[PDB]
C-alpha cells in the first residue's frame, strides 16, 4: 500500500538548479521617483478605514432601566 | 571553555533535531489519546465500556461483578459529594416539563 | 479590553444552553464571523503594503521579473541565452494580479528602503497585527452591544454579567427565570 | 494461567478530573492574569488566550447543521415494522380477538 | 526504475517510450484525444461515482413533508 | 554517480560466527569433570541422555554465582505447595447447594453477565 | 425482518422522551427512599446517580439547538447532503 | 460538487420524477387491490412484486404507516401498530 | 451539577518502573551503537546522519531495555508492556516514523508542496514549452476548467504527494502488530502447552516429577526463549531501517562530484567591473 | 476526594496460594539467571589475566 | 414475507478447526529457507556468513504467516461468545 | 504500486508533448488572443502561476485552496455515502423558545 521512493523522483532532481547572482549596470532607472506624498494619504486612508470600523464598548446599554 | 553541555540546555536543545524528537513523540501522543481515547473511554457517559467482556476483558481481574457495581457506587458517592458541596436541591430536576419543538 | 472577559462566560452559557439560541443571536454571531474573515484579508493588505513601504527595487523585481518567479522550474540558462524568450513570451510570463499591477506603480514611487530582513517585515507584520487585534477586538464589542441591546435569555445573561456578578450566580439568577417563565416548572 | 501473564492488575486508583471546572478555572486564571496585567487586546497575551477560545466558541454557536451525524439520527438497524395487509395486520386483529 | 510521473528524452527531444509507443498515429488524433485529457485520473472516478449517487439520492425526507403531493 | 568506494573490512562478516564458537567453547570448557564421583543413568539402551551430561556445566556456573545460587530457589516449595493443594483438591467434599448455587467460572452465569 | 435506515423520531423528540424516563427512574428512587424513611444527606446517597442521569439528559436536551431554516439549508435538504449553513469555509473553519 | 450540487439537479430532475410517478401509480394499484381483496396480499401478488421493484423502501415504509392511519380512520382497526416508525409532525 | 464534565483516568504504577529504564542507559551504555553507525552510513551520506543516528540508537535500545525487563525484571508492567499494541504501535513505531520527518522536515515538507503543484519530471529538461506552461498554465499538464473542481482537487494532490511517504507508516504498522503478534502468540501458546502437561502430570502422579531436570528444561526454555526474541528484535530492527532506506531516503540522493579549483588567491567581484 | 476502602484490605497468607508447576517455574527464567550470572561473571573476571611465572 | 434469525453457536468452533487445516501450510515453505541456506553453503562454505542473514531474513516472514494464519483460529474462540 | 507506472508515464508524456506540439505549432500572436487577455485579468491564472513562485508560495497556494476549497471537498466526500442513506425529515426550529423580557 502507498508508494516508495524508489518509485519516485529525489529532491535532487526537484530543485536542480543551484544559485546565481544575477547583477545589472545602473543607467539611472531608480531616481526622480515620483507621488512624494503618497504614504501620508496611504496612512490617513488606513486610519480612515479603521475609524469607520471602530467600535467602543457601550456597557451602558446595561443598565437596569427596568 | 563554553559549552551548552555544561552551561545551556536550551541552546543544547535547540542545536540538536535528536533531543526535539522525544518531545514531538511526547505531543503526538497526548494528541492521539485527546482526540480518540479520552472522550470515548475515560469521560464519565463511557467508563462502562471497561465492563465489557470484548473490548475490556478482564479489566477488574475477573468478569465485571453487576450485582456490586462498584463503578455505580463509587460514582454515586462522588455525586453526592459534590450535591453536599454546592447545596443543591435533589427533586428541583423532578418539577421540570421540558416542552417539544412542534411543527 | 474588558468585553471578551464576560464574553468568555458568556459563550459557555451559550454553549450548554445551545437550545435557547434565537436567529436574531444566530445572525449577531454571523456577522461576527465575517468580521472575524474579512480581518485576515485585511490583515494580508496592511502586511503587503507596510513591507512594500520599506522594499527595494531589487526585493520588488523579486516579485515582478519572470527571471525571479521561474527559478523554480526553468534554468538560469534559458534566461542568459538571450533570443531563447521574446518579449511577449516575457510578457505571459510576468504575473498580472493586483499585488504585480501595484509593485509596477511602486516602482515610480518614492519610499524609505531598507535592506531585506527583520524590520522590511516587522514595518508590515505591525500594521497587520494591529489591523487584526482591532477588528477582532471592535468585532467583540458589537457583538456583546447587540447582545446587551437583545431582549433574550443571553441578552439578559449579559446584562447581568456586565452589572458586575459573578458567573456562577448569573447562571443560577439567569436559570431561576428558564425555570419558571420559559420551562414551565411544575 | 497464561492470561494472566497476559494481564496487568498493576493499578493503584483511578484519577477523576471535572474537566469542565478545571477548564472554568483555567479561563478563571486567564482572566486574573490579564486583569493583573492590564494588558492590552493588541498583546501577544490576549492574543493567545483569548483568540482561540472565541474562534472555536463562535464556530461551534454558528453550526446550523441540516442533519446530525451519520451515527447519530440515520444509517441505524430498525426491526421491520408491521404491515397494514397479508399475516402482520391478521395477527393484530387476532391479538386485538384474544384480548377482548 | 520506471519511476512515477517520470520520461527519459533522447536527442532528438521525444519521449522514449517505456512500455508502449503511441507517436506513430497522426497528431490529429493525438489532439483530438488530448484536448479533453488532463493530469487527473482518481479524481473523475469520484465525480462520476457522486453523480451517480446523486442521481439515486434519497427523498423520503421530503415525501414525509409532502413535496410529491 | 559513479563514487568508486573500495571494499571496507570492517562491514565483511568473517568473525560474528567464530566469536559466537568462541563464547561457547568457553561455556563447554566448564563442563571439564574428572572421573572420581562420576556417575550418569544412560538410558534403556545403554546410550546417554541428552541433558543428563550437561548439567555438571550448569552447576558449576550456579558454584561461580553469588546470589542467584541463594535465592532462586526459594521459589521451589511453591511447586510442592501446589503438588500437595491439587492433590488435596481433586477430592474435596463440597455442598452440592453451594455448587449448583455458586459454580467457579461456569457459563451461561447470568450473575457473571453471560 | 429489520432494515437500516433514518431514525424514527427528532433528535429533540428524543432526548425529551430520554429526559422523561430519566426523571421517572429518578422519581421512582426518590419514592422508594420516601417509604424506607430516609433523610436528605441519604436521599443524596441514594438517588445521586439517577439525578447525575437527569442532569446529563438535561444538558443534552440544552445542548441541541434544532436547525434554523434558510435557502442554503433547504438547498442542502433538496440536494440529500449533511451540510452545515453557517460556514464559510466547511471543514476549515474548524481552524479558521 | 459545484457540478453536483448546482448543475446535475436541472439534468436528474426529470428522471427522478418518471420514477416517482410511477411508484405512486404503483402504490395506487396495490392499494386499490388490496382494498379489493380486503388486505389479502395472496390475488395481487403481480402488484405486489411491482411495487416492490419500482417503490423505494423508504417510500413504501411510509406509504405502510399511511395505510395504517387510513384503516384507523374508516375503522377496520384501533390502536395500529406503529413500533418501528416515523413518528415525525 | 451542570458545568462539572466528569473524567476518569486510570494510574497505576509508572514512575519508578519507568525511571529504571533511563537508569540502566547508563550501563548499557549504547552497545548498538556500532551497528547502527554501519546502517546509517550504508543507507545515507549528509551531514544530519548524526541527528537520525541519536534518534534511532535512543528507540532501539529503548526497545531492548524492555525486552530484557520483560523476559528478567518480571513486575507489574514489564510483563504486559511487550504484550500489549498501545506499546507496539506508539512507542515503538511512532518514533521511527517521525524521526525522518523531524531530521530531514524541511525538504521533505518542501518536496511536498512543490509536488502539489503536480507536473511531468522531465530528464534532461532542455525545452522551452515546457517552462511556458509550467509559469503560464502552472503545470506541463492541460488545467483547462479544473477550477471547477478544485474542492476536491486540493485534497487530492495533498495525497498525491504523501503517496511515496504512506508505505513508511504502512511498513511501521505492519511490523509493530507484527512484534506484538509474535509475542502475544508465542507466550500463549507456549503457555498453554505447559497447563495442559501440567493436568496430565497431576492426573498422574507418576509422572508429576521433574521429568527433564530442575536445570535442564529451565536452561532449554531461557535459550529458546532469547534465542526467539532476539531474532526477531534484529528483524524488527534490520527491516525498520532497510524500509526506512528503500523509501525514505533514496529521496535525499545528492551525489557532488568534486570540481577542482582554480582562483583561489583572486576573486571577480562587482567591483572589479563596476 | 481520596478514599481508602477497607475492601482492598484484605487477609493475607502464603498458605492460601495455589503455587506453581515444574513447567510454570522452568518457564519462570529463574534457573537461567542462576546460570548465566556465574557465566557473565566467569567471562569477566577471566578475561583480565594477571601477570604469572611458567614453571 | 417471512423473517426467523437463527444464531448458529456451533461456528464459533468449526471455524476454528477449519482455519486450524491451514497453520501447517507454510512450515512446508519455512524448511526450503534452510535446506536452499544448506546447500548454498555446501556448494560455498564461505559465502555461509552473507547468506546467514537472508536465512534468518527467510525464516521469520515465512513463519510469520502461518501465525497470521493462526491468530484468527485463536481469535474465534476466546472472545466471541 | 502497479506495474502501468510506464503506461500512465507514456500516456502523460504523450498529452504533454503534444500540447507542446500544438503551442510551437500555433507559434506566437497567443497575446493578441481574446484568452490571453481575459487570463490575465482572471483570478484562477493568477493563483495557478502564484503556486509555483519561490518564496514559500506553493505552500501558500496549497494552503489557501485548502482553506478555500478543500473543506468544503471534505465535506462532499464525505456527503457521497451520505446521498444515498434514507435520512429524516429536518425538524425546523419553531424559533419561540428563547424570548425572554428584560429586567
Ligand atoms: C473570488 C473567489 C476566490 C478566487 C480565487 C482566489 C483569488 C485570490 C488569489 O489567490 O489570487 C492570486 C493573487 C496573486 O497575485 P499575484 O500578482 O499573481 O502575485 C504577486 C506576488 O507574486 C506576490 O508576492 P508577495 O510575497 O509580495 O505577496 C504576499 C502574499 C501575502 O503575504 C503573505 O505572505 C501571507 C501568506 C498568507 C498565507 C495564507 C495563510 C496560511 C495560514 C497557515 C495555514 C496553516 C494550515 C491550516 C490548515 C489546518 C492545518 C492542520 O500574497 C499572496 O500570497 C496572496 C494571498 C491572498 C490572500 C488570501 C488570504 C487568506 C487568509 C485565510 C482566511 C481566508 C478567509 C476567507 C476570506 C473571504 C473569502 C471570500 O492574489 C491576489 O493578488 C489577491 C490579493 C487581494 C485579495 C483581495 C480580495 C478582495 C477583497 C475585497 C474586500 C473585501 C470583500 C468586499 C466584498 C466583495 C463583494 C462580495
Ligand atoms: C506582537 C506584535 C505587536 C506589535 C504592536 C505594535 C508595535 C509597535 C512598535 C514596534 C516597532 C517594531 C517592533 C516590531 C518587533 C520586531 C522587531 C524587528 O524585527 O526588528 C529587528 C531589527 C533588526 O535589525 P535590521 O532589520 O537587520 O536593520 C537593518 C539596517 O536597517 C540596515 O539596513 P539600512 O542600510 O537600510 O540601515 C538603515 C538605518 C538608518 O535608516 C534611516 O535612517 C532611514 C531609513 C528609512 C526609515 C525607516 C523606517 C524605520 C521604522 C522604524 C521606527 C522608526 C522610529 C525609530 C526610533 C524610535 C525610538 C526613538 O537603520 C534604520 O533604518 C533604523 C530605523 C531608525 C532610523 C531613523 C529613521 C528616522 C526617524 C519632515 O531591529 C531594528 O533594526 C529596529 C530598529 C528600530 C528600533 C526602534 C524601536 C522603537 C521602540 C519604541 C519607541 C517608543
Ligand atoms: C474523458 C477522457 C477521454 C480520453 C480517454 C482515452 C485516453 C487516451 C489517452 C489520453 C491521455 C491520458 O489519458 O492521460 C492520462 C490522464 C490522466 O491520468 P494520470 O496521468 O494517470 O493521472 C495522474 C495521477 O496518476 C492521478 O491523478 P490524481 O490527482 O487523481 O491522484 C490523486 C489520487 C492518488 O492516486 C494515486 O496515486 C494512487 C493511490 C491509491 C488510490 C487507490 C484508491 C483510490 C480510489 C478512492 C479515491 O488520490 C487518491 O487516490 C485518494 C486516495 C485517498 C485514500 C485515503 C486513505 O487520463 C485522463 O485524462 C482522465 C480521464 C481518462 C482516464 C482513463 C484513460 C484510459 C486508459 C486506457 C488506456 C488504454 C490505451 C488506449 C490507447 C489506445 C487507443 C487505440
Ligand atoms: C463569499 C462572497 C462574499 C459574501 C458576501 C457578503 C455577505 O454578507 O455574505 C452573504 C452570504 C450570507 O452569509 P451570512 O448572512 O453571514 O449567514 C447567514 C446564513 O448563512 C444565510 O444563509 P442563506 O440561505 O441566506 O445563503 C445565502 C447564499 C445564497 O444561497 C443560495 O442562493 C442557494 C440556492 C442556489 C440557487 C441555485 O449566499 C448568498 O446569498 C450569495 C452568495 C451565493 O454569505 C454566504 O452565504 C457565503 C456564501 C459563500 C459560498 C458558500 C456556498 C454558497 C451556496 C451554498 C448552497 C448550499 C450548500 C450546497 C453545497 C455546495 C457548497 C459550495
Ligand atoms: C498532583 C497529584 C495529586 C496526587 O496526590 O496523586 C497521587 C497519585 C498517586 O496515588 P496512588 O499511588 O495511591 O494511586 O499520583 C498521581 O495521580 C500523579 C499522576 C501523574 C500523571 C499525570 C501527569
Ligand atoms: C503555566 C502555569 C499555569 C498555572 O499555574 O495555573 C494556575 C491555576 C490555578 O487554579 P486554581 O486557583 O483553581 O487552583 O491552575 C489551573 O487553573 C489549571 C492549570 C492546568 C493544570 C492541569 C494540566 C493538564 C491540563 C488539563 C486541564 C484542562 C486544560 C486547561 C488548559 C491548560
Ligand atoms: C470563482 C470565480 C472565478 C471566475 C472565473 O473566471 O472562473 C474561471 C474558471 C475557468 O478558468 P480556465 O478556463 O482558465 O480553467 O471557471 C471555472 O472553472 C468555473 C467557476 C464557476 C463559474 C460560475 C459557473
Ligand atoms: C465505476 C467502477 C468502480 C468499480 C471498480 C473501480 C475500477 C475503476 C475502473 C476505471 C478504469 C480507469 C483506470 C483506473 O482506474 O486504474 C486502474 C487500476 C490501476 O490504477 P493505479 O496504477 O493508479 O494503481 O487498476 C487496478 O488494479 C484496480 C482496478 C481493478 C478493476
Ligand atoms: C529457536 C527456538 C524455536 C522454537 C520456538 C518456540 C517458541 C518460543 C516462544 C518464546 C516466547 C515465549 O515467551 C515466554 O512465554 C512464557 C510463557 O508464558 C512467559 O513465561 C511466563 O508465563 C508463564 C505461563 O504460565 C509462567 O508460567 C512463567 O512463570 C512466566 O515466566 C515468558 O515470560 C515469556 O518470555
Ligand atoms: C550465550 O550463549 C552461550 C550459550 O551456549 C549454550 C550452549 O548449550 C549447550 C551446552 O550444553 C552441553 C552439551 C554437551 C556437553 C558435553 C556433554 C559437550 C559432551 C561431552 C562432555 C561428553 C564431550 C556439555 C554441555
Amino acid at each position: 500500500m502507498g508508494g516508495k521512493a524508489s518509485e519516485a523522483v529525489t529532491i535532487a532532481f526537484r530543485f536542480p538548479h543551484r544559485t546565481t547572482f544575477l547583477v545589472k549596470q545602473n543607467v539611472g532607472q531608480k531616481l526622480n521617483k515620483g507621488h512624494q506624498t503618497f504614504w501620508q494619504l496611504v496612512a490617513g486612508g488606513w486610519l480612515f478605514f479603521l475609524l469607520i470600523n471602530r467600535t467602543s464598548f457601550k456597557p451602558k446599554l446595561a443598565a437596569p432601566k427596568v | 571553555v563554553y559549552t551548552n553541555w555544561q552551561s545551556s540546555y536550551t541552546r543544547l536543545f535547540v542545536s540538536k533535531p535528536w533531543m526535539w524528537h522525544p518531545l514531538a513523540w511526547m505531543t503526538l501522543s497526548v494528541g492521539i489519546w485527546w482526540k480518540f481515547g479520552k472522550e470515548s473511554l475515560c469521560n464519565e457517559r463511557s467508563f462502562y465500556i471497561h465492563t465489557h467482556p470484548k473490548w475490556a476483558p478482564h479489566k477488574f481481574h475477573t468478569v465485571y461483578n453487576w450485582s456490586r457495581d462498584p463503578i455505580k457506587w463509587t460514582l454515586a458517592e462522588q455525586y453526592a459529594s459534590i450535591i453536599r458541596n454546592t447545596n443543591t436541591d435533589i427533586e428541583a430536576v423532578l418539577k421540570i416539563k421540558l416542552p417539544a419543538n412542534a411543527n | 479590553t474588558h468585553a471578551e472577559l464576560h464574553l468568555f462566560d458568556l459563550d459557555e452559557f451559550m454553549q450548554t444552553y445551545k437550545r435557547l439560541q434565537t436567529r436574531q443571536d444566530w445572525l449577531i454571531e454571523n456577522k461576527c464571523k465575517k468580521s472575524r474573515l474579512f480581518s485576515y484579508v485585511a490583515a494580508v493588505i496592511a502586511f503587503t503594503v507596510g513591507k512594500s513601504a520599506t522594499m527595494s527595487d531589487e526585493a520588488i523585481l523579486a516579485k515582478i521579473d519572470p527571471y525571479v518567479t521561474s527559478e523554480v522550474r526553468v534554468q538560469r540558462g534559458a534566461w542568459w541565452r538571450s533570443g531563447y524568450f521574446t518579449k511577449e513570451e516575457v510578457e505571459m510570463m510576468t504575473p498580472k494580479g493586483p499585488i504585480a499591477r501595484y509593485y509596477k506603480f511602486l516602482l515610480g514611487v518614492r519610499r524609505f528602503p531598507l535592506k531585506h530582513g527583520a524590520l522590511s517585515w516587522a514595518c508590515g507584520f505591525v500594521p497587520a497585527w494591529l489591523t487584526f487585534t482591532s477588528l477582532n477586538h471592535w468585532a467583540q464589542n458589537r457583538r456583546l452591544n447587540r447582545y446587551l441591546t437583545q431582549e433574550s435569555v443571553f441578552g439578559e445573561m449579559a446584562r447581568e454579567l456586565v452589572r458586575g456578578k459573578t458567573a456562577d450566580e448569573a447562571t443560577t439568577s439567569v436559570m431561576a427565570r428558564v425555570e419558571k417563565e420559559i420551562l414551565g416548572v411544575h | 494461567s497464561p492470561n494472566e501473564h497476559l494481564m496487568f492488575f498493576d493499578f493503584s486508583s483511578w484519577l477523576l478530573v471535572d474537566f469542565g471546572k478545571r477548564w472554568e478555572r483555567w479561563v478563571s486564571f486567564k482572566k486574573s492574569f490579564l486583569t493583573t496585567t492590564r494588558s492590552p487586546y493588541w498583546s501577544p497575551q490576549f492574543f493567545l488566550l483569548t483568540f482561540f477560545q472565541l474562534r472555536n466558541s463562535n464556530v461551534k454557536l454558528c453550526e446550523n447543521w441540516n442533519w446530525a451525524p451519520k451515527g447519530d439520527d440515520f444509517n441505524l438497524l430498525h426491526n421491520s415494522a408491521a404491515e397494514p395487509f397479508g399475516r402482520d395486520l391478521k395477527a393484530h386483529l387476532e391479538r386485538e380477538a384474544g384480548a377482548k | 526504475g520506471e519511476l512515477s510521473e517520470y520520461v527519459e528524452v533522447n536527442e532528438k527531444g521525444m519521449p522514449k517510450p517505456q512500455a508502449l509507443s503511441l507517436w506513430n498515429m497522426p497528431y490529429a488524433k493525438r489532439r483530438a484525444l488530448t484536448k479533453f485529457a488532463r493530469g487527473v485520473r482518481w479524481q473523475f472516478i469520484v465525480l462520476f461515482i457522486a453523480l451517480y449517487n446523486f442521481k439515486n439520492r434519497d427523498d423520503s425526507h421530503l415525501l414525509r413533508r409532502g413535496a410529491y403531493n | 554517480a559513479a563514487p568508486a568506494e573500495k571494499p571496507d573490512p570492517a562491514l565483511d562478516a568473517t568473525k560474528a560466527l567464530p566469536k559466537a564458537l568462541e563464547e561457547v567453547e568457553f561455556f563447554q570448557s566448564y563442563a571439564v569433570r574428572r572421573k572420581t564421583g562420576f556417575h550418569l543413568f544412560n538410558r534403556a539402551t545403554g546410550s546417554p541422555t541428552i541433558v543428563g551430561p550437561m548439567f555438571y556445566n550448569l552447576y558449576n556456573f550456579v558454584r561461580i554465582g553469588r546470589v542467584s545460587k541463594y535465592v532462586c530457589w526459594l521459589s521451589l516449595p511453591l511447586v510442592f505447595q501446589r503438588m500437595w493443594m491439587k492433590n488435596r483438591a481433586t477430592g474435596m467434599e463440597y455442598d452440592i447447594d453451594l455448587e449448583n448455587y455458586a459454580p467457579f467460572e461456569a457459563k451461561k452465569n447470568p450473575m457473571h453477565g453471560h | 425482518s429489520s432494515y437500516t435506515g433514518a431514525a424514527l423520531a427528532p433528535k429533540s423528540e428524543r432526548l425529551r422522551l430520554a429526559f422523561e424516563e430519566k426523571q421517572k427512574d429518578h422519581q421512582k428512587c426518590i419514592e422508594e427512599a420516601k417509604g424506607k424513611g430516609l433523610k436528605k444527606d441519604e436521599l443524596i446517597d441514594a438517588c445521586a446517580w439517577t439525578h447525575r442521569k437527569t442532569i446529563l439528559a438535561l444538558k443534552d436536551w440544552f445542548a441541541y439547538r434544532p436547525p434554523f431554516q434558510d435557502r442554503r439549508s433547504k438547498w442542502a435538504e433538496y440536494c440529500s447532503i449533511r451540510h452545515d449553513s453557517g460556514s464559510w469555509l466547511g471543514w476549515s473553519q474548524k481552524f479558521f | 460538487s459545484l457540478p453536483t450540487f448546482f448543475l446535475a439537479p436541472p439534468l436528474t430532475e426529470p428522471f427522478r420524477a418518471r420514477h416517482r410517478r410511477k411508484c405512486i401509480e404503483k402504490k395506487d394499484t396495490f392499494f386499490q387491490c388490496l382494498d379489493k381483496n380486503k388486505n389479502e396480499t395472496e390475488p395481487c401478488e403481480v402488484e405486489a412484486s411491482g411495487y416492490s421493484q419500482e417503490c423505494p423502501d423508504s417510500w413504501r415504509r411510509y406509504f405502510n404507516e399511511q395505510r395504517w392511519k387510513a384503516l384507523e380512520l374508516k375503522g377496520e382497526v384501533k390502536h395500529a401498530n406503529l413500533k418501528n416508525t416515523q413518528q415525525h409532525f | 451539577m451542570l458545568n462539572s464534565n466528569i473524567y476518569i483516568i486510570i494510574y497505576g504504577g509508572i514512575i519508578m518502573y519507568s525511571i529504571m529504564i533511563i537508569i540502566q542507559m547508563f550501563l548499557y551504555n549504547f552497545s548498538n551503537k556500532i551497528y547502527i553507525e554501519v546502517e546509517i552510513n550504508k543507507y545515507i551520506l549528509s551531514k544530519n546522519n548524526i541527528d537520525i543516528y541519536w534518534i534511532i540508537c535512543n528507540c532501539t535500545i529503548i526497545i531492548i531495555i524492555t525486552t530484557l525487563n520483560h523476559i528478567i525484571n518480571k513486575i507489574g508492567i514489564y510483563n504486559m508492556i511487550e504484550y500489549n499494541i498501545c506499546y507496539w504501535l506508539i512507542g515503538t513505531g511512532l518514533g521511527l516514523y517521525i524521526s525522518p520527518f523531524i531530521v530531514f522536515g524541511y525538504k521533505f515538507f518542501v518536496y511536498i508542496m512543490d509536488l502539489n503543484n503536480y507536473s511531468l519530471n522531465i530528464y534532461h529538461n532542455n525545452n522551452k514549452m515546457n517552462d511556458i506552461q509550467q509559469i503560464y498554465n502552472g503545470t506541463n499538464y492541460n488545467d483547462t476548467m479544473i477550477f471547477f473542481i478544485k474542492d476536491i482537487n486540493n485534497i487530492f494532490t495533498i495525497y498525491r504527494s504523501i503517496n511515496f511517504f504512506m508505505n513508511w507508516l504502512y511498513q511501521m504498522i505492519y511490523y509493530g502488530v507484527r512484534m506484538w503478534l509474535v509475542f502475544v502468540l508465542h507466550s500463549f501458546s507456549l503457555g498453554s502447552f505447559g497447563e495442559l502437561i501440567t493436568v496430565i502430570t497431576d492426573n498422574n502422579l507418576i509422572f508429576n516429577v521433574f521429568y527433564i531436570g530442575l536445570l535442564g528444561l529451565g536452561f532449554i526454555l531461557y535459550l529458546i526463549v532469547i534465542f526467539y526474541l532476539g531474532i526477531q528484535i534484529y528483524v524488527y530492527i534490520s527491516f525498520s531501517l532497510s524500509f526506512l532506506h528503500s523509501t525514505i531516503l533514496l529521496f535525499l540522493v545528492n551525489y557532488i562530484p568534486h570540481y577542482n579549483n582554480k582562483s583561489i588567491f583572486n576573486t571577480f567581484t562587482n567591483k572589479s567591473i563596476y | 476526594p481520596s478514599t481508602s476502602p477497607a475492601d482492598k484490605d484484605v487477609p493475607m497468607s502464603i498458605l492460601h496460594t495455589h503455587g506453581l508447576s515444574y513447567v510454570n517455574w522452568c518457564m519462570s527464567l529463574a534457573p537461567g539467571l542462576l546460570v548465566f550470572e556465574g557465566f557473565f561473571r566467569a567471562r569477566y573476571y577471566r578475561s583480565r589475566v594477571p601477570p604469572s611465572r611458567t614453571v | 414475507a417471512i423473517a426467523y434469525e437463527v444464531t448458529v453457536n456451533g461456528a464459533n468452533l468449526i471455524g476454528a478447526g477449519m482455519a486450524a487445516s491451514g497453520v501447517g501450510v507454510p512450515a512446508i515453505g519455512v524448511a526450503m529457507c534452510f535446506s536452499s541456506y544448506m546447500l548454498a553453503a555446501a556448494r560455498q562454505p564461505n559465502m555461509s556468513a552473507k547468506l546467514l542473514p537472508y536465512c534468518i531474513l527467510g525464516f521469520a516472514l515465512s513463519e510469520a504467516l502461518a501465525l497470521f494464519t493462526l491468530l484468527i483460529a485463536l481469535l474465534e474462540l476466546f472472545v466471541f461468545s | 504500486s502497479s506495474p502501468l507506472v510506464p503506461v500512465w508515464n507514456d500516456l502523460r508524456a504523450l498529452q504533454v508533448f503534444t500540447s507542446q506540439e500544438y503551442m510551437q505549432k500555433r507559434g506566437p500572436g497567443f497575446t493578441n488572443t481574446l484568452e490571453y487577455k481575459l487570463s490575465c485579468l482572471n483570478p484562477v491564472k493568477w493563483y495557478d502561476m502564484m503556486k509555483v513562485m519561490p518564496g514559500g508560495k506553493a505552500f501558500v497556494g496549497t494552503a489557501l485552496g485548502l482553506a478555500l476549497f478543500g473543506g468544503w471537498g471534505v465535506e462532499f466526500v464525505k456527503n457521497i455515502s451520505v446521498m444515498t442513506k434514507e435520512k429524516p425529515p429536518i425538524d425546523w426550529n419553531n424559533e419561540k423558545l428563547g424570548h425572554l423580557t428584560r429586567s
